[PDB]
């Protein structure tokens, strides 16, 4: 029982560690998937912001092309 | 100053209002600026507006 | 004394867990911060690009304002 | 055919060109494209390009 009180003292100490880590890791699988979602959303909003900026650029040159002064 | 003169001016000047307004103007908004422009050109100088808006949109839409 | 080998068995099972969780969490704590810096780096891509197109679409608007067709 | 509008035309005809080249042109390029534009215009109808090229830079960034 010397050895039993001992292992049991170590046993109490090791599930107070799991009970500390399993949430500190569970909510972290979560953060991985919140950052991945935000990264894909941002990667989209730039894809479109750019395509929105390239188009107004062509709409500018076309209005420029009409306003040819030589004509 | 024939009709082509009035149309072609109308397009050049709506393509400018459409441009400096940051391309906020859409088709019906544009179909109605050309009747304004055409009318006010035959008053300073009929269906011409229809071809004017099509020339405009072509270039801004 | 049955408890003794029972408790040693549970002991070694519970440290296999905390010897699994510590590096699983440690590596994710890299992933979250990894993912977090790409966000900042991606938000800078938008600035530079949006600021690149704002530049030439003033010049365009400037060029459009110079060929005013009412002349 | 006043110089003030020969200049004004070269200003317009340079701006147009630099824009449709995607504002690729820098100053020295513009000063050269001002003189040339100015010597070819005078041969249509000196220090004229200085006020042309300045007006060009003062509107393309």
């Amino acid at each position: 029982m010397e050895k039993l009180h001992e292992a049991n003292n170590e046993l109490q100490k090791k599930r107070a560690i799991i009970e500390d880590l399993e949430p500190r890791f569970n909510n972290s699988s979560l953060k991985i998937e919140e950052l991945q979602e935000a990264l894909r959303k941002k990667e989209e909003e730039m894809k479109q912001m750019e395509e929105r900026y390239k188009k107004y650029l062509e709409k500018a040159k076309s209005v420029i092309r009409t306003l040819d002064p030589k004509q | 100053a024939t009709m082509a003169d009035l149309k072609m001016q109308a397009v050049k000047e709506i393509c400018y209002e459409v441009a400096l307004a940051d391309f906020r103007h859409g088709r019906a908004e544009i179909e109605a600026l050309a009747a304004l422009k055409m009318r006010e050109l035959c008053r300073t100088y009929g269906d011409a507006w229809r071809a004017v808006a099509r020339d405009v949109w072509d270039t801004v839409g």
